[PDB]
């Protein structure tokens, strides 16, 4: 859509005059002349033919008066069924230089959001298979989840361990989108993605969709990788109907990049000192991630806090949008409890007798009580003595301990490690276990019998072969 | 760069510039008696209602109104300088400012030999006997082979006096000398 | 808005006729030059991060392509340049020398010579700004790279290919961590094994010029300035040739990871290439942020330290490990340079001035220090004594409050300050004194042992001292049966028990 | 005369000039024409249309636009040599002190460069003043770079005017004092304190020192370049003779600060805190001038205004790297009578080093900063448990190190005015053995006061049988 001369090269923003074709907003340019693909973002009006442009690759090597096209429409992607285990960037090429994607149609990554009235009404709770995940603090379809825990906690193990649960009984696909990510840690991510079974170098049996943008890549290429990771996961939802999923890496970096871009333009900084549009900007992207129809997208996103500070400008925005959290903290790990997960410090804000029933919130709310009375007389019994305690609090010791392993759970995924079968438990198996713990019918068993085992009638079964 | 020849005025601002720059250029070749004939025929034909329909027209385009401008500045009458000055405001954008240069030329081309008129304020006017003593009383203080020029505008609120400013200079005599006793007033 | 190229003098001649005099497609003329930056008009064809070259003989780098001038930061004195001064090209972006002539040479940015020995003989080039590898050209990280510290090297090791951050405050041993990991390289670099030695490079960015001349002075006499590039953008420069310096010398260690050798490099620091691009950024008008840092900030230290890879067995096997120091102001590790290249590296090593002056010396944080990877990059011995060894130390922390006033304890709690405060007292150890790896293996594997709780804690730096002198003479077969197998057998954990108890019986005169 | 301007522009003490004919360079001199005093503009910057913005060195009253402006063809050129000893000088080189004029037949002038790297010697030394915390803690070294933090009224003008006292009576080489923006008052007893003593003769040709003097009521242009006046005399010393120098500054927070006056006015957009954005340029490129080359030597004590004692702050933290050793006065110790206030577990020097002071020096020096670490932790506990809850051992801690640290203090001898004390100055042999003697334990059995300002350990036991005999 026409031809259009330089005119001013200052940073990452180009600035293109052309002559009559004059593209609208978020219209993706190419210049031409040059080695590999240089695409630009068109995102303002200067007056004059003059547009300003925020470019995606490096700004090395533009003369002032080349000749750049217009393609008629934004970032266009290749969005397919051919797309499952490969990897691209922002713009559609593939890095891991395996082949070039053969498909059919691209689909731009700009749109709006789901229309009032192709929404959903009634709450339902997408099962993942995990036991402390389905009970203390369970997941919505269609919501937001937050993840809190840094590198050493289990972390990556519990993200393929999700997707090796959504593709047993769900049947719907998913995304990975790290936002400037490192470049060293997306070689063990993807060389471990290979060895444990999601994807497959040889077939049509893959299951995650990498799309890496990465640390080196430009401000304006780093804000636009959840879109293009948004724009592949709609496709097993409008055009095929199934229950998509989809990771962020982090919900930080996408938001430190838009305080980029928006101080290179020239636009006066809000609070703290990220960008004015800092609420709306998140609100375009987190606001196509619903439940429509046809299907649904999911989300599973990772938060970094900075400076230890709850209420800064950053996660107070995206607090705003979360429907559950989820952290994984040091000390879980050392009791040797998989995943390491924290049940009094993971909320779900579905936790309501309305949206998840009666049986379901009145042992979600039993077995969060009896593990909060342990912590305190975590003290007594560390400085008065251990028979001093009463005979009622000779069971409060038990019923605190035999169900605090039952939160831990052998993994699928890390199949070759343990060693052990990775067990799957629905959502009713999860109940009719921690009922019978505060119940006290399996009063009679040892507190080591409860570890890494699957359903209730696996805990029984593992403490009649001991000794 | 090179150096270029003191225009005795030196405004600023958006004329100045462009003002300056022309007189610099039609300073050599002693092209400057000449321009200011020139400069007052544009000066006719910018106000026009098909020229100023798309003189100060945005949405026509960048380049037709550089060609319909230089079709029009050489066929009539002349092709100086000024037609590459023409095709130099076009081109930049700056079009809408073209009746500010020439009113900023004139002005720098009028102390070449002018005056910065006085402006006589004191009441309904006067007799012949009275007033070409002021217009030659008024040329015995400059004293520079020059021929004066002179403003008049009428004021009743000076009750009783004239004022006259010859350039920056304000020799005051009217009925302000009320408000001068002040100082009966002031212990 | 009147616009930078619209003065009086540019305008002047377009009204006589068409330039013709001047060309303007390869030579401009400045308009305006202050404070290190210039503005040209003219230079059509002029490409974005490329060369010009004054008239004066200086040089520049084009940053601002405006649509009537162009904004050049000038190398050197303001003082050459002025007002109606041609400027011509070059053709490329900026590239410097490359080789092994570089090796026992001091640079500076530019690749030349300062040391005044002579011209450097190299017959390669190489482009400053390049990228990284991808995703594919690389493998995880397997190497060890030993550095000669007891607390380095065990409780938070580097790898080869690998970030790893010196951070803290003014005064505390920052640049003495960076410089026995040089002389330590001298075991490997003078025998006859090829995938064992290495190449470092130490970059001195903002530093007075005399503290690197007693850096060419400590490095020569302890003979490891025949493998040691020096590049030094000192503080009497230009602002640019600071900004330059470390990818300078990022591209210097780049052919010896291109070929299948291994390098090192050290900037020092990169908390002053990033005040040297903000007064760069803010003469340009480029908007300001937070701390008046321009937006692109992060885009410095990223592409800058993502270069430090490890490459495959397809591409030659080659490395580059970068350790880029920072210095904070009084324990604030939440200020904005700070908290940039925390996110980026793989872990830090932390250093306080409360545990210099308390008799810890090299004075490292242990709690608040890590490496990302880890118990991958050590070797197989150096990981069999350490898992015991950071655990103890690490139960000893919860328990540090309790020995101030205490005798009235439990003979638990009596315990973790008594074994607690024994592996404290061999993680010290002296300046310029760089260890063997072996040797440090039987120094750990004397405390966390059991074979010095009966002894007093003024004795325990002196008994480490005698240990050693008598395993290096009279045990030298032993000390090259670990340094050659890698992993301790149990023929060589009994054998070490006959030394250390029939040592510790006739020591104590 | 070339290039004679006129100006335009006088907004605050920035004048803009513009020339008809030739452009001067950045850093030159311009000379205001039909003023009875000497003004001197320095150019700075190049606009465009043959206008530069300089900076005004003294008073911009009366300043009527359209006046000419001379041109002398290089930056301020100052006199030099060895007729400048004891005198009293301007920022462009000119006399205060009404004495008549400086006859010298050699000009330098103020802007040079750093030397190179191939002109650096290497070699450390020690140097003793007779101090007891610095010659134990912070040792100086001949040819070093010495700066005093420390924030106002703490100790600084007390501590260099000392020094000065100390060391550069018995020394052979010179010295010079500049003095860059502090009280008018302050200037006037070094001035005085130096002819009854000296180093300032008044008659005949052997005085050994020289001063360079614009002070605080002066104009934020001509605050910024006395700090390059007085290295400009300081290596004419060190370079052209092959002499031995001393190099004193009070105070060199004034050549950072009066940059931040003019920076805005000039069109820049300022940095962090308010500071200017060139300010670890401007500064390292003074800051490199003063070294050691192999021609010569300059032992340089500089003194250094923390503004609010805050040292976070970017013009103190910016001048810990252009000095060897650094001597951090604090407040909270001189509240306590200690004087001089120096904090021990703050100052630092590199040549505290087993090689260079010996392995004496250095196990005893490593024990007193190790004790009063030590006192630290054990005040939090007396906050809350008292005094006589402490066990034995640690009851023995507090009392050494109260010893301690009433033994670092020392009278000097500028403070018999202030106390009425006498001054003492003590070798560096008895201050090593003085203090090894508390930590091993033989003067346990005295009272603290005895400790509290005395020379040698032998005056601290005729205090104490002193206070016996009249009790
Ligand atoms: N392990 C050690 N044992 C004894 N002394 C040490 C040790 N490490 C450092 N020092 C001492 O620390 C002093 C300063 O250390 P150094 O200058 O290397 O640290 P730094 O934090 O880089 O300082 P700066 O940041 O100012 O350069 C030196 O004089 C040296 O003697
Ligand atoms: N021996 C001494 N030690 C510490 N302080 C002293 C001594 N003698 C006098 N003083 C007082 O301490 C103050 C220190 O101020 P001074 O050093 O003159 O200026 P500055 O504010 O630059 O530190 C002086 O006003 C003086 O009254
Ligand atoms: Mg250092
Ligand atoms: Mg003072």
């Amino acid at each position: 859509a026409a031809t259009g001369r330089i005119v001013a090269v200052i940073g990452a923003v180009v600035d293109v005059q052309f002559d009559e074709g004059l593209p609208p907003i978020l219209n993706a340019l190419e210049v031409q002349g040059r080695e590999t693909r240089l695409v630009l973002e068109v995102a303002q009006h200067l007056g004059e033919s003059t547009v300003r442009t925020i470019a995606m690759d490096g700004t090395e090597g533009l003369v002032r008066g080349q000749k750049v096209l217009d393609s008629g429409a934004p970032i266009k992607i290749p969005v397919g069924p051919e797309t499952l285990g490969r990897i691209m960037n922002v713009i559609g090429e593939p890095i891991d230089e395996r082949g070039p994607i053969k498909t059919k149609q691209f689909a731009a990554i700009h749109a709006e959001a789901p229309e009032f009235m192709e929404m959903s009404v009634e709450q339902e709770i997408l099962v993942t298979g995990i036991k402390v995940v389905d009970l203390l603090a369970p997941y919505a379809k269609g919501g937001k989840i937050g993840l809190f825990g840094g590198a050493g906690v289990g972390k990556t193990v519990l993200i393929m361990e999700l997707i090796n649960n959504v593709a047993k009984a769900h049947g719907g696909y998913s995304v990975f989108a790290g936002v400037g990510e490192r470049t060293r840690e997306g070689n063990d991510l993807y060389h471990e993605m290979i060895e444990s079974g999601v994807i497959n170098l040889k077939d049509a049996t893959s299951k995650v969709a990498l799309v890496y943008g990465q640390m080196n890549e430009p401000p304006g290429a780093r804000a636009r990788v959840a879109l293009t990771g948004l724009t592949v996961a709609e496709y097993f939802r409008d055009q095929e109907g199934q229950d998509v999923l989809l990771f962020i890496d982090n919900i930080f970096r996408f938001t430190q990049a838009g305080s980029e871009v928006s101080a290179l333009l020239g636009r006066i900084p809000s609070a703290v000192g990220y960008q004015p549009t800092l609420a709306t900007d998140m609100g375009t992207m987190q606001e196509r991630i619903t439940t429509t129809k046809k299907g649904s997208i999911t989300s599973v996103q990772a938060i970094y806090v900075p400076a230890d500070d709850l209420t800064d400008p950053a996660p107070a925005t995206t607090f705003a949008h979360l429907d559950a959290t989820t952290v994984l903290s040091r000390a879980i790990a050392e009791l040797g409890i998989y995943p390491a997960v924290d049940p009094l410090d993971s909320t779900s804000r579905i936790m309501d007798p309305n949206i998840v029933g009666s049986e379901h919130y009145d042992v979600a709310r039993g077995v969060q009580k009896i593990l909060q009375d342990y912590k305190s007389l975590q003290d007594i019994i560390a400085i008065l003595g251990m028979d001093e305690l009463s005979e009622e609090d000779k069971l409060t010791v038990s019923r605190a301990r035999k169900i605090q392993r039952f939160l831990s759970q052998p993994f699928q995924v890390a199949e070759v490690f343990t060693g052990h079968l990775g067990k799957l438990v629905p959502l009713k198996e999860t109940i009719k276990g921690f009922q019978q713990i505060l119940a006290g019918e399996y009063d009679h068993l040892p507190e080591q019998a409860f570890y890494m085992v699957g359903p209730i009638e696996e805990a029984v079964a593992k403490a009649d072969k001991l000794a | 760069f090179a150096k270029l020849v003191r225009p005795p005025v030196q405004i600023y601002g958006i004329e100045g510039r462009y003002a300056t720059a022309l007189y610099s250029a039609a300073s050599k070749q002693n092209k400057l008696e000449q321009v200011e004939k020139e400069l007052l025929r544009v000066a006719q034909i910018l106000k026009e209602p098909k020229v100023a329909a798309s003189i100060m027209n945005p949405y026509v385009k960048r380049s037709v109104k550089v060609k319909s401008l230089s079709d029009m500045t050489a066929k009539e009458k002349f092709s100086p300088l000024t037609s590459n000055l023409i095709n130099l405001l076009a081109e930049n954008g700056r079009l809408s400012s073209t009746p500010g240069v020439i009113s900023a030329f004139s002005t720098m081309m009028s102390v070449h030999r002018g005056e910065v008129p006085c402006s006589v304020t004191t009441a309904s006017p006067l007799d012949e006997a009275t007033l070409t003593e002021l217009k030659t009383v008024l040329k015995s203080f400059l004293s520079k082979g020059q021929i004066l020029k002179l403003e008049v505008k009428v004021d009743p609120s000076i009750m009783g006096g004239m004022i006259v400013r010859i350039g920056e200079k304000y020799v005051d005599m009217s009925a302000k000398t009320k408000i001068q006793k002040l100082s009966r007033a002031m212990r | 808005k009147t616009g930078t190229a619209e003065v009086s003098s540019i305008l002047e001649e377009r009204i006589l006729g068409a330039d013709t005099s001047v060309d303007l497609e390869e030579t401009g003329r400045v308009l305006s030059i202050g404070d290190g930056i210039a503005r040209v008009h003219g230079l059509r064809n002029v490409q974005a991060e490329e060369m010009v070259e004054f008239s004066s003989g200086l040089k520049g780098m084009s940053l601002n392509l405006e649509p009537d001038n162009v904004g050049v930061v000038v190398f050197g004195n303001d003082k050459l340049i002025k007002e109606g001064d041609i400027v011509k090209r070059t053709g490329a972006i900026v590239d410097v020398p490359v080789g092994e002539e570089l090796l026992g040479r001091v640079v500076d940015a530019l690749g030349n010579a300062i040391d005044g020995k002579g011209p450097i003989g190299s017959k390669t080039r190489r482009r400053v700004g390049l990228k990284a590898p991808g995703i594919i050209p690389r493998i995880s990280v397997r190497e060890p790279m030993q550095t000669g510290i007891k607390a380095v090297d065990s409780l938070v090791p580097i790898g080869r290919g690998q970030r790893e951050l010196i951070i803290g405050d003014r005064q505390t041993g920052k640049t003495s961590i960076a410089i026995d990991t040089i002389i330590n390289q001298k075991r490997f670099n003078d025998g006859t094994d090829e995938k064992k030695k290495l190449y470092c490079i130490y970059v001195a960015i903002g530093q007075k010029r005399s503290t690197v001349a007693q850096l060419v002075k400590r490095l020569t006499d302890a003979d490891a300035m025949k493998y040691t590039i020096v590049v030094s953008a000192t503080a009497s420069d230009a602002a640019p040739l600071q900004y330059l310096a470390p990818y300078s010398g990022c591209s210097m260690g780049e052919y010896f990871r291109d070929n299948g050798k291994h390098a090192l490099i050290i900037y020092d620091d990169l908390s002053k290439q990033a005040v040297a691009y903000r007064q760069m950024s803010l003469l340009l008008r480029r908007p300001p942020g937070r701390e008046a840092y321009p937006g692109d900030v992060f885009y410095l230290h990223s592409r800058l330290l993502e270069r430090a890879a490890k490459m495959n067995d397809a591409f030659g096997g080659g490395s580059l490990t970068a350790l880029p120091v920072i210095e904070t102001q009084a324990g604030d590790v939440s200020a904005y340079i700070p908290t940039n290249v925390i996110s980026i590296t793989d872990g830090q090593i932390f250093l306080e001035t409360e545990l210099f002056y308390k008799g810890i010396r090299p004075a490292i944080n242990v709690g608040l220090s890590v490496s990302r990877v880890g118990s991958a990059a050590q070797t197989r011995a150096m990981k069999q004594v350490a898992g015991t060894m950071k655990l103890e130390l690490a139960q000893y922390r919860e328990v540090a409050a309790f020995a101030q006033f205490g005798s009235d304890l439990d003979a638990a709690t009596q315990q973790l300050l008594s074994r607690g405060v024994r592996l404290t007292e061999l993680l010290k150890q002296g300046q310029y004194a760089p260890m063997a790896i072996e040797e440090q293996v039987a120094v750990i594997y004397a405390g966390v042992r059991g074979y010095l709780d009966k002894l007093e804690p003024s004795k325990i730096t002196k008994f480490e001292n005698a240990f050693l002198s008598h395993v290096i003479s009279q045990h030298q077969a032993l000390l090259g049966k670990i340094r050659a197998d890698g992993k301790i057998s149990e023929e060589t954990d009994a054998k070490l028990k006959e030394i250390v108890t029939n040592f510790l019986a006739g020591f104590e005169a």
